[PDB]
């Protein structure tokens, strides 16, 4: 449930600045998650940022810093100072105080409508509307609308 | 996990676990066959 | 102190204890057995039933039609009240009310009788009974026929009808069904109460509703007026069931134990039955052949239903439609998903998760069951060849199932399978008879038996057993068997319909209170023990007596 | 012969409900909650005033909790599966399904976000609800062999209940949310005439005017071809919310869209529907026809149908946080941006505990000897302690926490009469005739008996 950026290696454990302002210390089985490298944050003017974008601090107990965001979360964004010298530049800072500087797949289905009715297939792939049917008498695997399919 | 095997030589319904070897239970032939599956067969008829 | 016998069927009693200076009705039971003797209702005009041959007194004709053999009433099917004479009912004060099973004719106590009282039932109890008073007072009124047969009735008459109609009793206390508006007159006078929950009336006894497993919201009683108590076990279940089970160490140190509601046909197995029940339904539906299975609309075809629903799959029957007919289905399955506070410790669980509690929720949405209100709507519509119908009243006598009974029937594929045991079977098919479709008998009564309630009453210890007077002898089915009667040290106290029991059980100390002033003034003289003698003045308010110094 | 009360959380303050009860000679803590606005350690109530380096199982006989409210039973975990106690920890049905779910999502909340290094995790969350004994309404559930508690509707939110701990002749009515006003999915608090020796009660502080005025905002908003943002933070809210606008739809005819986003809202909703009976009659009534909480019209936001124009109205997770900003920010300058908190921003708040008058009627229906203030405001409890010692002429306490709060009682002695005595004081003084008989007070019980059954059994 907790990501975080680790800011020192050392022989056996991890230090890892999370979202606390606090330095954990962590042993080396933690797990990895994929980064949201397109993911959008909103500062307290409303504007759009993303990532490698230098934003100001003008709130919270560290304001008048400048950092840059290197990944993001619902309320809070990762931030860097080259000329910060603690923790290796890693800090957090909320994102709203800051500033811009299916279970269809894998079931039997009939056709129940359409030029391919009563066909019996199972669905490969789907989507909100159509659906990947791999048709059990024949070689082909055809797109459904899902309104024309039935599971059965 | 009930899996049913039919052996090659005596065709017997032979109900056995995973991992205990294939060995039909009273004939002792070591090849069975899986039963025709319970989903839905349905062919056009061309 | 007294206890008045209003009724003599065991499952379905009507008590009327007189304790102290409170009359309490312990259940009221509507003997629908009388109903067998009558001529079924059917949903539209049959010609089988319609020009059946009539039977001659000589001495009628067109009271009375004979079919197979057996003499049929004509009229509209009448209800064996409870006997409302034997004590006035305007004198009772408090109706404690067990099963929903048990508050049928609660309209003709509460309407006809001038009773003034209250009504203590459970949630469920109200609610399942306030749709089995729905569906009852439908079925009598989808196509109303008219009680034309009077002169059968008679007591120069009755004598010389053949058995089934002879051996009828208290004929002339029967009566039509209630109307809804006399439903839900009967049913705005019940105070809603819970298990465990402690009921003062006027400030002389104490009445809780303790929880007894056999049916989601049914209750045992215990009625406490400070040191006596009486236990009032009602139908109640031993077994792994969905409701709540059953509370044995509140009945405990009780002055006299009365009992009703135990397994009928005893020797019988509810879970071979349940195995009986889906293997036939299994076999019949594997030839193409119809399962109709007359059941209530809750109850057993819940444990049925999910007994069936851990079947189907394993027997492949998943192309096999359950149809659920009833004027109160939908309202029973939401009545039984929404009641999970009721229900044990295992489905309540499921509803801690974001989970229905009864299985059978998922039948719908799956299709497998499909429910109607009426086979008209659009049951015509959506029905399949080979399938399993859930409907009608169990009696044989109206609802869905006599339409299905008058189709079916001339098809040896056919099946009707029987799981209540509350009718007799082959009373049941009786105006039916000439039929080629095969009969299944497997009640799966899940009540107390014989064995069961011989270690309830060998852990409870009471001082005295009430029964009824066909729990002291022998089944007339078996009438040789000495393990299926209620056997105790002492030699129980049995009653019949009708007949007043004097209880020998009244004791002195009648609790008291005494407030600190009176306490100080007393000093405990030793004896060796203490003594003390008070002088003081008695107050007593809301039968609460209090001493207070002169 | 006394009742002392310290209560170690709330007393003259909101937040961190934890009262202690000492009733003839038995301990029994009323909730056990967690104090938001902290984060220095002071979140879970201080439980060194019972036992330092003590079992607790011991000296508590029993818990209670009053509703899910994470001021009532956010502490419930820490005290159960770190401090250490394995007694019976009695709860409300609906509650024991809310309080897992909103337990989780504050140790979501407060572990990966927020500040905390001393906390419970999830598997003594579960190990805390395994401890969990639920109760239904009105049941007299013996956890001793003589101390008995019994719930009672409080109408505050789903499953909120108001506990009487009796024992013996001495009962103590504790109520820790309720409101006597009923809202549009809860009834009002109910309690019969037990004149308790103790009332423990909140003490903290139109309705269908306010909610026409919203509605008709609403429904102006919706009218006009805009969307609205309406922010949810409460359950109870979210519920009365969605039931209120649900009916307005259905009555309306209109069939633009309302929907409810998050995984934690969707469970409120199954958990409400499976509660039916804990509700209001209109719900419990009609629910024949139909669930009320099976929305024919609040549907499920897939990201608010992927934020599609036209008119549509839409439920926010928080009341700030995630969820709720990128759909502030994404119709800000719109043509109806319409956003009510409790750019057009309307102000439309709905109370979910009881008033003054509420509270008043309260006291003078369940009628105690004496009331204790918990749960509020200083000023509003010094009001209102002056309001009931006035009205009522009734004792009121102003307990701080840790401050305990001791009362004499007057126990009556149980005695048996014989019926032959009682019946003869019946005949005679019934056309202030005297009662003149022996107590015979022997080992374990008394027995009051007239002189010859004195001399006859002596
Ligand atoms: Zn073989
Ligand atoms: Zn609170
Ligand atoms: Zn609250």
């Amino acid at each position: 449930q907790t990501v975080g950026v680790i800011v020192r290696l050392e022989r056996e454990t991890f230090q890892v600045l999370n979202m606390y302002g606090k330095v954990v210390t962590v042993r080396h089985q933690v797990t990895r998650k994929k980064d949201n490298r397109f993911a959008v944050a909103l500062d307290s003017e409303q504007n759009n940022i993303h990532v490698k974008d230098i934003v100001k601090v003008i709130d919270g107990p560290h304001s008048g810093r400048e950092g840059e965001i290197r990944h993001l979360f619902r309320s809070f964004a990762f931030l860097h100072c080259k000329k910060l010298v603690e923790n290796g530049g890693m800090f957090v800072c909320k994102t709203r105080h800051l500033v811009l500087a299916n279970e269809l797949i894998g079931q039997t289905v009939r056709i129940s409508q359409g030029p391919y009715k009563g066909y019996i297939g199972v669905v490969k792939d789907a989507t909100e509307s159509t659906a990947r049917v791999e048709l059990h008498s024949t070689c082909q695997t055809i797109s459904v609308d899902r309104q024309r399919l039935t599971t059965v | 996990q009930p899996m049913i095997y039919i052996c090659g030589e005596c065709h017997t319904e032979n109900e056995i676990k995973s991992r205990d070897p294939i060995r039909c239970r009273e004939c002792g032939y070591r090849i069975m066959y899986k039963k025709r599956t319970k989903r839905l067969v349905v062919f056009d008829a061309r | 102190m007294k206890l008045y016998c209003l009724s003599g069927h065991p499952t379905l009693p009507c008590n009327v204890l007189k304790f102290k200076s409170t009359t309490i009705m312990l259940d009221c039971g509507l003997d629908m057995t009388s109903t067998l003797n009558f001529l079924p209702l059917p949903l539209v005009q049959s010609p089988r039933l319609s020009n059946l041959p009539g039977w001659s007194l000589k001495d009628l004709d067109k009271e009375l039609k004979e079919c197979s053999g057996h003499v049929f009433v004509d009229s509209v099917p009448e209800f064996c009240l409870p006997e409302t004479e034997l004590i006035d009912l305007s004198t009772v004060d408090v109706i404690l009310i067990s099963n929903y099973h048990c508050m049928m004719a609660l309209p003709y106590i509460t309407e006809h009788t001038g009773f003034t009282g209250t009504v203590y039932a459970t949630e469920p109890t109200v609610q399942i009974g306030r749709l089995l008073m729905e569906e009852l007072v439908n079925f009598i009124e989808r196509v109303p026929k008219a009680q034309s047969a009077s002169l059968w009735k008679n007591k120069d008459i009755q004598r010389l009808l053949p058995s089934p109609l002879k051996d009828a009793v208290e004929v002339s206390t029967w009566r039509r069904c209630y109307t809804m508006q006399e439903v839900n007159s009967a049913l705005s006078k019940i105070q809603l109460v819970g298990y465990s929950q402690k009921i003062e009336l006027f400030g002389a006894v104490q009445v809780t509703p303790l929880s007894s497993g056999y049916a989601l919201g049914s209750s045992n009683w215990i009625i406490q007026s400070h040191y006596e108590k009486v236990s009032y076990v009602s139908g109640s279940s031993l077994l792994t069931t969905h409701p709540q089970p059953m509370d044995q160490a509140s009945l405990k140190n009780s002055d006299v134990l009365v009992l009703t509601g135990l397994t009928q046909i005893p020797t019988a197995n509810p879970d071979g039955m349940v195995g009986e029940f889906c293997s036939n339904l299994a076999l019949t539906v594997r030839n193409g052949g119809n399962v109709l299975v007359p059941c209530y609309p809750s109850g057993v075809i819940y444990d049925l239903l999910e007994c069936l629903y851990q079947y189907i799959d394993s027997a492949g029957l998943s192309s096999v439609p359950l149809y659920f007919i009833s004027p109160v289905a939908n309202s029973s399955l939401e009545f039984s998903q929404i009641f999970a506070e009721w229900l044990c410790h295992n489905k309540q669980s499921k509803v801690y998760l974001p989970e229905p509690p009864f299985p059978h929720a998922e039948l719908i949405q799956t299709n497998k069951l499909k429910h109607y209100p009426s086979i008209h709507g659009d049951f015509s519509n959506d029905f399949r060849q080979p399938c399993v119908v859930f409907t009608g009243h169990p009696s044989l006598r109206f609802g869905d199932v006599v339409h299905f009974m008058e189709l079916w029937g001339k098809s040896s594929l056919n099946t009707v399978i029987f799981t209540e045991p509350d009718f007799s079977y082959l009373e049941a098919l009786a105006p039916y008879q000439p039929l080629a479709m095969k009969c299944i008998y497997c009640p799966i009564d899940t009540r107390l038996n014989f064995i069961q309630v011989s270690k309830l009453l060998k852990e409870v210890q009471p001082l005295h057993v009430v029964c009824p007077e066909q729990y002291t002898q022998p089944p007339p089915a078996q009438s040789h068997r000495m393990d299926l009667m209620i056997d105790c040290q002492p030699p129980a106290m049995s009653y019949r319909r009708a007949e007043v029991l004097a209880l020998p059980f009244k004791r002195r100390y009648e609790k008291i209170e005494i407030m600190p002033e009176l306490a100080d003034s007393l000093v405990p003289m030793e004896i060796k023990i203490s003594l003390a003698t008070v002088s003081a003045v008695l107050h007593t308010k809301d039968n609460k007596h209090l001493l207070q110094p002169p | 012969p006394e009742i002392r009360v310290t209560p170690l959380g709330a007393g003259q303050d909101v937040g961190r409900s934890c009262i202690l009860v000492s009733i003839a000679g038995k301990n029994v803590m009323l909730d056990c909650g967690m104090h938001m606005g902290f984060n220095d350690d002071r979140r879970f109530p201080d439980f060194s005033y019972i036992t330092q380096n003590g079992r607790l199982t011991d000296f508590l006989d029993c818990v209670i909790i009053s509703h899910f409210h994470l001021d009532h039973c956010g502490a419930l975990p820490y005290f159960s599966e770190m401090v250490g106690y394995d007694g019976p920890i009695y709860m409300t049905h609906p509650t024991q399904a809310i309080c897992p779910i909103l337990l989780e999502d504050y140790r979501k909340i407060a572990v990966d976000k927020k500040g905390e290094a001393n906390f419970f995790t999830s598997q003594m969350i579960k190990d805390c609800m395994k401890k969990v004994v639920a109760v239904h309404l009105h049941q007299t559930v013996q956890v001793d062999d003589e101390l008995e508690i019994k719930a009672y509707y409080a109408g505050h939110v789903l499953g909120a209940a108001m506990f009487q701990i009796k024992v013996g002749s001495e009962s103590v009515v504790y109520t820790g949310d309720y409101n006597m006003t009923p809202d549009r999915h809860l009834g009002a608090a109910w309690i019969d005439k037990c004149r308790p020796n103790l009332l423990i009660t909140e003490s903290t502080y139109s309705k269908r005017c306010r909610e026409r005025d919203f509605l008709k905002k609403v429904h102006e908003t919706v009218e006009r071809g805009g969307k609205v943002l309406i922010p949810v933070f409460a359950l109870g809210r979210a519920q009365e919310l969605c039931i209120l606008l649900e009916t307005f739809w259905e009555r309306m005819n209109l069939k633009v869209p309302i929907y409810f986003s998050t995984g934690l809202t969707e469970k409120a909703n199954h958990y409400y529907k499976l509660f039916i009976p804990w509700t209001n009659q209109k719900i419990r009534k009609t629910f024949v026809q139909r669930n009320m909480f099976e929305f024919k019209h609040i549907k499920a936001f897939d990201r608010a149908f992927a934020d599609n124009p036209g008119p549509m109205v839409v439920f926010a997770t928080p009341g700030h946080a995630g969820q709720s900003l990128q759909i502030f920010r994404k119709w800000a300058g719109n043509e109806k941006n319409m956003v009510i908190m409790p750019m057009q921003v309307e102000y439309m708040s709905f109370s979910a505990h009881a008033d003054a008058k509420g509270i008043m009627q309260l006291v003078g229906q369940a009628e105690p000897e004496s009331v204790l203030l918990v749960h509020g405001e200083a000023k509003k409890m010094e009001f209102l302690k002056q309001k009931i010692e006035q009205e009522l002429r009734v004792n009121c306490y102003m307990p701080a926490n840790g401050e305990t709060v001791t009362l004499p009682t007057s126990p009556s002695i149980p005695v048996g009469i014989s019926l032959g005595l009682l019946k003869r004081e019946m005949a005679q003084g019934l056309l202030p005739r005297l009662l003149h008989g022996t107590l015979i007070m022997k080992e374990s019980n008394f027995r009051l008996v007239s002189s010859e059954q004195a001399l006859k059994e002596l």
